[PDB]
RNA sequence: GGCUAAUCCCCCAUGUGGACCCGCCCCUUGGGGUGUGUCCAAAGGGCUUUGCCCGCUUCCGGAUGGGCCCGCGUCCCAUCAGCUAGUUGGUGGGGUAAUGGCCCACCAAGGCGACGACGGGUAGCCGGUCUGAGAGGAUGGCCGGCCACAGGGGCACUGAGACACGGGCCCCACUCCUACGGGAGGCAGCAGUUAGGAAUCUUCCGCAAUGGGCGCAAGCCUGACGGAGCGACGCCGCUUGGAGGAAGAAGCCCUUCGGGGUGUAAACUCCUGAACCCGGGACGAAACCCCCGACGAGGGGACUGACGGUACCGGGGUAAUAGCGCCGGCCAACUCCGUGCCAGCAGCCGCGGUAAUACGGAGGGCGCGAGCGUUACCCGGAUUCACUGGGCGUAAAGGGCGUGUAGGCGGCCUGGGGCGUCCCAUGUGAAAGACCACGGCUCAACCGUGGGGGAGCGUGGGAUACGCUCAGGCUAGACG
């Protein structure tokens, strides 16, 4: 089957991003939906599209890249510096709202699934609510 | 190993043996020589090494090292035995302490005395 | 707060006793996953009401006998015989592993 | 039966007492049921005597026991002053 | 036993002047003129590359040494200092010249660090009135230390007083020389001390 | 040597004495009583019955048992006793016994 | 064998009440209420002696201390895999303050175990302590809590309470008395002895304080306890001096024989004044008692200190112990002799076989200092058991392959519930300790007062995204 979805998508970012990609398709969740909202108002991706492929539910994900560098390796600077799953199918990781990460020095986020919904550590902490602590990303 | 193994079996703290029986934990043991003699050394070395089989309060008969330049003992001397041992000759596990017991410290050495257990000597 | 809670009945063979076989949840103290445990409480049916297979809420009670402190409390559920079966073959399994 | 006694507290030569409801059979520095005060007898700082009488005035109510030592203190914060 | 025995040895050693002998080390002897080389046989010798280690050593060894003070209290303070909140290397300073012994050297009572020990031990001085004799004891700021009524005829103490006269004083102090008494006001911050030791290299000494 | 206070044992001893002989003189009736009420003679039993749980009662007053020994022997007779008077009873005196 | 008193033992009455069988009322496991029968009380003593005090008796509460029972937690070995006959349950009964196979009689044939039963080994648990960035590891001396034991094993008696350390009984081992018949002990209370060991203290003072027993009180008892002693065992404070003092003495070391070094170090000069001597001298102690009042509230009065002529205060006063480890690299600190694979060092690399910064002594140096080394044991480094935080093509490591059992894991959409999960309130989380704050001993160690934090479990209330679960639906996986 597919024993994540979730990390799947994280993945098919992730190997998409690294090799430059301006956007990748995958399968379609109303979750999967919330975490990249989250992702996207964070500034990380271009944004999103919800697409139809070979008469299948998709949602494009369109990508971001900073600009294009000098000297050998005019590879340009990733955005989406890195994303990892945390929680993940048998083992599973839930957080107080005092035990809720912050993640490299403040210049990345936590996402978190809560009874308020899906939400950054930020959010969630204002919220004031923990949750299911779903991906590092920075 | 996956989390279900380490539910399932999980990881094995693994314990260290001793150096030595001076048994008791003990920090020292009382012994009586058994014989004294000289040995040959290991591999690169050349010597004629000191020590005493002893025999111990904790049972066991030993062999222990006879520190330092001269030494007093023989048949049945008796002494203490605390261990830390010589790599270059082997089936020594401990030293004797010089200055108790039956054996003598090493006297005229002046210069690092509490090992080997001499007085500190007075001048004018 | 006497204590009260859930299971199925995995036997019979008493008069006025049933088994009862508990599960809970709870997360691994070091490796942090939620492991699924479970234990069997005898109880008492003072007239043989409860059957096989059936669930219920068991509780906290003054001493019956050696092994018997619980009576059944009400019933929950009928007929989960595959818990039943379940148990039954776990059992049926210890019969390898052996000589 | 309950009794409102001193314990031991300061160091050797420094002696602090702990004003305190207890079992008879305690131990004396040992496990208590309430801390009602604390005296000390050498009167090392402006206050060497809190007792909140509120709180004595009950464990008296309800059966404990002061013994004199404690009585006095007790009463020196008329814990018994009656009008 | 705290070090009693050959100072300019130490001026020395640390290779940069230390005034452990108060007067004359001002003069042309410290002997660190013309003699700055370290002590000993080879003390005249070209010397080597630092180990990191000699580094952070040598510049702890340079703070205690210019404060008169043992290890164990050295340390025990420099413990107290991390455990306090707020910078650790600049309390450590705080905590140092607030050492009884050190204010009535800095007041100007003595000649030398060594001197207010003894001027200290020996009950010739008064904070906030009380005779107190140990050297260790913590100037609170607010408090007044001055010189023991009974004392203050001692020559030593007017010498060193009246020619004190119209010297400025540190300036998280007060000093009057009339009733030899003067006042700890305030903390000293690094750049009110001078002292030729950056701090964090014994803090990274310790970290070790 | 010598502790004094061992007299303590001495006393022990016609303490323990005097306990017994209540007991026991107790136990004795009861049984008779009993057996009285198995041969269904009821004005015999219930007289006797009623001679034991003044007894025990009384003995109740002491160190010997006090309690609830009390009543629990009590209830235990009294109902041994009635429980045993039919077989036919018509239960005569009802000295002891609630009508 | 014989007299004899009582708060000792009985018998009769009174029945506020309580106890028990039976019936009903309410209530929900044996909780209350009530009626009928039955059964159950008691002890005097003192005075300021006709009314007060210390006692007795039955009931109902409080309070404190406990029993018993349940969830959860609680070391190694699977080269311990099966275990069980009071075993597991049931009816009746014994017994007990009380539940229960705790025991007993007769029925049924059950209970338990790879979610590690049974066996073996080891161990008193905990508040806490040590270490660690943390997570973890390790530990449970002192102080508090809980348990167990009292030469080994059984047993009960008396009693509110024990199956009782200085109570009882029997067996056993041991010691001692013995007229050989028979008797007596029990320091794992404080001291002390002996033995064992590398090793662990005074047969001290005191009942002043606190605390406990008895006593109306006076008081008595108190090796609990307050104190003193001995051990650098630890921790903390302090001393063996401060300022001057040479272009830099002798001695000693090095020397390229010019000079370099110990070294302002000494000598010497001038202040100060540990030790010690004199004087004065505590707090810790104010109640019990006694007097007025009313034996209350309240007020007045009296006694009492082991530590101790100690702490502290004032006067006088002497320049007044320093040692131990290191100097090849890890690692701070170098040269000369001596020695010649010897003697020796050695934690590890390794040193020594005639120019040894590595052995041994010297001068010098580095580090700590009334201490400094050593051995032993824990944690660290060691991310070398890897939860944080490792690996498996050749380094150690993918099972020879397959089928599936237990078990772990689980696509897309909707609704129910709300177990996991998240939140809020509340109860618990004793004191000690740790953290912070002020404060008390001249400082500190040590001590007080206050404040804060807290996982975890109980309870009530709330959220529903993820996990579960129940109901529905879909087809991208699977199968046909
Ligand atoms: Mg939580
Ligand atoms: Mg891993
Ligand atoms: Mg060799
Ligand atoms: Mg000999
Ligand atoms: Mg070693
Ligand atoms: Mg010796
Ligand atoms: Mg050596
Ligand atoms: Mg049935
Ligand atoms: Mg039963
Ligand atoms: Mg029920
Ligand atoms: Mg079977
Ligand atoms: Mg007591
Ligand atoms: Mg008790
Ligand atoms: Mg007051
Ligand atoms: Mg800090
Ligand atoms: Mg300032
Ligand atoms: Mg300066
Ligand atoms: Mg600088
Ligand atoms: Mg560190
Ligand atoms: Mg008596
Ligand atoms: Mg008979
Ligand atoms: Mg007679
Ligand atoms: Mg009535
Ligand atoms: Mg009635
Ligand atoms: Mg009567
Ligand atoms: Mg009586
Ligand atoms: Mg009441
Ligand atoms: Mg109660
Ligand atoms: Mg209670
Ligand atoms: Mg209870
Ligand atoms: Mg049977
Ligand atoms: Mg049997
Ligand atoms: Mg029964
Ligand atoms: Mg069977
Ligand atoms: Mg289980
Ligand atoms: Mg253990
Ligand atoms: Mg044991
Ligand atoms: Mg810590
Ligand atoms: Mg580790
Ligand atoms: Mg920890
Ligand atoms: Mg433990
Ligand atoms: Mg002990
Ligand atoms: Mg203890
Ligand atoms: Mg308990
Ligand atoms: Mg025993
Ligand atoms: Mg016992
Ligand atoms: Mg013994
Ligand atoms: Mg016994
Ligand atoms: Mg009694
Ligand atoms: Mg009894
Ligand atoms: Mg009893
Ligand atoms: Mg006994
Ligand atoms: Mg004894
Ligand atoms: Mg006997
Ligand atoms: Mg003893
Ligand atoms: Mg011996
Ligand atoms: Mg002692
Ligand atoms: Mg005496
Ligand atoms: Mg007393
Ligand atoms: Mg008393
Ligand atoms: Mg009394
Ligand atoms: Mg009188
Ligand atoms: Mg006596
Ligand atoms: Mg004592
Ligand atoms: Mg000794
Ligand atoms: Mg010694
Ligand atoms: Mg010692
Ligand atoms: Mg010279
Ligand atoms: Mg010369
Ligand atoms: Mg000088
Ligand atoms: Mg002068
Ligand atoms: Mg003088
Ligand atoms: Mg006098
Ligand atoms: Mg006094
Ligand atoms: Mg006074
Ligand atoms: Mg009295
Ligand atoms: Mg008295
Ligand atoms: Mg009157
Ligand atoms: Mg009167
Ligand atoms: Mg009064
Ligand atoms: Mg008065
Ligand atoms: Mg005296
Ligand atoms: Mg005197
Ligand atoms: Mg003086
Ligand atoms: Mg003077
Ligand atoms: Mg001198
Ligand atoms: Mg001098
Ligand atoms: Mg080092
Ligand atoms: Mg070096
Ligand atoms: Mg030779
Ligand atoms: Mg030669
Ligand atoms: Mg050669
Ligand atoms: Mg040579
Ligand atoms: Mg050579
Ligand atoms: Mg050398
Ligand atoms: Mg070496
Ligand atoms: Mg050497
Ligand atoms: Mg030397
Ligand atoms: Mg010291
Ligand atoms: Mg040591
Ligand atoms: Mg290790
Ligand atoms: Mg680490
Ligand atoms: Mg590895
Ligand atoms: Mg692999
Ligand atoms: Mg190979
Ligand atoms: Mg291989
Ligand atoms: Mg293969
Ligand atoms: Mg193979
Ligand atoms: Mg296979
Ligand atoms: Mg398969
Ligand atoms: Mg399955
Ligand atoms: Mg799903
Ligand atoms: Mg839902
Ligand atoms: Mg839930
Ligand atoms: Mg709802
Ligand atoms: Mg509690
Ligand atoms: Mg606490
Ligand atoms: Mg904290
Ligand atoms: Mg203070
Ligand atoms: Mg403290
Ligand atoms: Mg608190
Ligand atoms: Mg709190
Ligand atoms: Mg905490
Ligand atoms: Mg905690
Ligand atoms: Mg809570
Ligand atoms: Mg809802
Ligand atoms: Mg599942
Ligand atoms: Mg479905
Ligand atoms: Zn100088």
């Amino acid at each position: 089957m597919l024993t994540d979805p979730i990390a799947d998508m994280l993945t098919r970012i992730r190997n998409a991003t690294r090799v430059y990609k301006e956007s990748t398709d995958v399968p379609a969740s109303r979750f999967k939906e919330e975490i990249l909202r989250i992702l996207a108002r964070e500034g990380f991706i271009k944004g999103y599209e919800r697409v139809d492929v070979d008469g299948k539910p998709y949602l494009r994900v369109y990508l971001k890249y900073g600009p294009r560098r000098q000297g050998p390796d005019p590879r340009p600077e990733q955005v989406i510096h890195h994303i990892r799953r945390i929680s993940k199918p048998g083992r599973r990781v839930y957080v107080g709202v005092k035990e809720i990460p912050r993640v490299r020095r403040g210049l990345g986020i936590a996402i978190l699934s809560t009874s308020k919904g899906v939400l950054t550590d930020r959010e969630a902490r204002k919220l004031g609510v923990g949750g299911e602590l779903i991906c590092e990303v920075w | 190993p996956t989390i279900n193994q380490l539910v399932r079996k999980g990881r094995e703290k693994v314990r260290k043996k001793s150096k030595v029986p001076a048994l008791k934990g003990a920090p020292f043991r009382r012994g009586v020589c058994t014989v004294v003699r000289t040995v040959t050394p290991k591999k690169p070395n050349s010597a004629l090494r000191k020590v005493a089989k002893v025999r111990l309060t904790s049972g066991y008969e030993v062999t222990a090292y006879i520190p330092g330049e001269g030494h007093n003992l023989q048949e049945h001397s008796v002494v203490l035995i605390r261990g830390g041992r010589v790599k270059d000759l082997l089936g020594v596990r401990y030293h004797i302490v010089r200055g108790v017991y039956d054996a003598a410290g090493v006297k005229d050495r002046k210069k690092s005395r509490s090992k080997y257990g001499t007085k500190k000597p007075k001048e004018a | 707060p006497k204590k009260v809670l859930t299971g199925v009945v995995v036997s019979d063979k008493m008069q006025k006793t049933v088994t009862v076989l508990v599960e809970r949840q709870f997360p691994h103290p070091l490796y942090g996953k939620v492991i699924k445990r479970s234990k069997k409480y005898l109880a008492h049916d003072p007239e043989e009401k409860y059957k096989l297979g059936d669930v219920v809420e068991i509780i906290e009670s003054r001493p019956i006998s050696k092994r018997k402190r619980f009576r059944v409390l009400r019933l929950v559920e009928s007929g989960r015989m595959d818990l039943v079966e379940k148990y039954l073959i776990r059992r049926q399994n210890y019969e390898s592993l052996s000589k | 039966m309950v009794k409102i006694r001193l314990a031991r507290f300061g160091s050797k030569h420094n002696p602090h007492y702990r004003i305190v409801v207890t079992d008879a059979r305690r131990k004396r520095d040992g496990k208590y049921i309430e801390k009602i005060g604390y005296y000390d007898p050498r009167k090392t700082t402006p206050d060497w005597l809190k007792v909140d009488v509120e709180r004595a005035r009950y464990w008296l109510s309800v059966g404990a026991q002061p013994t004199d030592t404690a009585r006095r203190l007790l009463r020196q914060a008329g814990v018994f002053r009656q009008e | 036993g705290r070090y009693i025995g050959p100072v300019c040895r130490l001026c020395r050693r640390e290779g940069v002047k230390l005034y452990l002998k108060g007067e004359r080390c001002y003069s042309p002897k410290c002997a660190m003129e013309r003699r700055p080389y370290p002590p000993g046989q080879h003390g005249q010798k070209r010397a080597r590359r630092p180990s990191d280690y000699a580094v952070r050593l040598r510049e702890k060894q340079k703070l205690r040494r210019i404060y008169g003070i043992s290890e164990r209290q050295f340390r025990n303070l420099f413990e107290e200092a991390s455990k306090k909140k707020g910078v650790t290397g600049s309390v450590f300073l705080g905590l140092l010249e607030s050492r009884l012994d050190n204010v009535v050297y800095r007041l100007g009572f003595a000649v030398s660090r060594r001197q207010a020990r003894q001027l200290v031990r020996h009950g010739h001085i008064t904070v906030n009135g009380r005779r107190v004799d140990l050297p260790s004891y913590r100037v609170r700021p607010g408090d007044e230390i001055a010189v023991a009524e009974k004392s203050r005829n001692l020559e030593l103490i007017r010498q060193n007083l009246e020619a004190m006269k119209g010297r400025k004083v540190g300036p998280w102090l007060s000093l009057d020389v009339e009733g030899m008494k003067g006042k700890f006001l305030r903390l000293p911050d690094r750049e009110d001390l001078a002292l030729p030791v950056n701090e964090q290299l014994v803090i990274e000494f310790y970290s070790r | 040597r010598n502790l004094s206070a061992l007299k303590r044992h001495r006393q022990s001893l016609k303490r323990r004495l005097r306990n017994k002989a209540k007991k026991s003189a107790i136990k004795t009736l009861s049984k008779k009583a009993i057996q009285l009420a198995q041969e269904g003679k009821a004005e015999e039993a219930l007289k006797i019955m009623r001679k034991a749980e003044s007894l025990i009662d009384k003995a109740a007053k002491g160190s010997t048992l006090h309690k609830n020994a009390a009543a629990r022997r009590k209830s235990r007779l009294m109902r041994k006793v009635r429980q045993l008077l039919e077989a036919a009873g018509a239960p005569l005196i009802g000295g002891g016994l609630s009508a």
